[PDB]
């Protein structure tokens, strides 16, 4: 049942990376 | 989200995102003043787009592989929410490629991120609620079984009853112990732990009560009426606690 959780953690990570890159 | 996330798992997954969005808001449009150029987000946004299609691929596998009809009904809306939020981020990257100072781009970045946080949140809560229904089914199964305690009138039917009830109680006890540990609300954990301990310690009292009754209804003389009262009391006190467990398992401020 964790494949969904890992997919979610992956998206969470990707958004975190985006927000970090957006920092000007 | 404003409220604390429902479980430690969801918390460890989304908390960092919620915090980073707050930081973004403080820094940008609802904050200081960053009429300063935001670098190209094409790359990091494409990565999100990929993470989104991955999540949705896994999610759809869940929908067409689950028995829970509610799970099937509630997950698709979350796919839409995450996908639509993603479209705002792609649009934000486009605008920023054209104008690093684009105000619309900044609002899209914030809305899109919030949208992905919200959609991923709904998606994990729908899954979690399906997970809780599994526990409630085990709990209702024990309620049903305690209801047949009345029937047992043989010393062998009692050994058979115990044979089934034993495992069932063990599975329920384990599900509740593991579930309680995942809660982010202490008062909810305690209620579950106390109800479970009450039901746990009453298991022997119930068996002892049914045995007293059976040996009683297999030996003359009236000690029978009494034996009947304590067995019924136990079955009621246990059932009451399991119902309280079912109630607490469903409590939420959302997350």
């Amino acid at each position: 049942g964790r494949p969904l959780l890992q997919a979610a953690k992956g998206l969470a990570g990707a958004v975190s990376e985006l927000l970090r890159s957006a920092q000007p | 989200a404003m409220p604390v996330f429902h479980t430690r798992t969801i918390e460890s997954i989304l908390e960092p995102v919620a915090q980073q969005i707050s930081h973004l808001v403080i820094m940008h449009e609802e904050g200081e003043v960053d009429g300063k150029a935001i670098p190209d987000l094409t790359a990091p946004v494409s990565a999100v787009q990929a993470a989104v299609s991955n999540l949705v691929r896994v999610g759809k596998e869940t929908v067409q592989t689950t028995e829970d009809q509610i799970l099937k009904r509630d997950m698709p809306p979350a796919f839409i929410k995450v996908e639509n939020a993603c479209t705002k981020l792609v649009r934000a990257a486009q605008m920023l490629q054209a104008d690093p100072y684009s105000v619309p781009a900044r609002d899209y970045l914030i809305d899109g991120s919030r949208g992905i946080l919200s959609g991923t949140s709904d998606l994990l809560l729908t899954f979690d609620e399906a997970e809780v229904r599994k526990i409630i089914r085990v709990c209702k199964g024990i309620l049903e079984y305690l209801t047949v305690a009345e029937v047992v009138e043989t010393m062998e039917d009692l050994v058979t009853y115990t044979k089934n009830l034993g495992p069932g109680m063990t599975k329920m006890a384990k599900m509740i112990d593991e579930r309680q540990q995942e809660l982010t609300h202490q008062e909810h954990r305690v209620m579950l732990v106390n109800s479970m301990n009450t039901v746990k310690e009453l298991l022997p009292v119930l068996i002892s009560a049914m045995k007293i009754f059976v040996t009683t209804k297999n030996t003359k003389s009236q000690g029978i009426e009494e034996a009947l009262k304590n067995r019924n009391f136990t079955v009621e006190k246990m059932s009451a606690e399991i119902n309280e467990i079912i109630r607490v398992l469903q409590l939420t401020s959302w997350d």
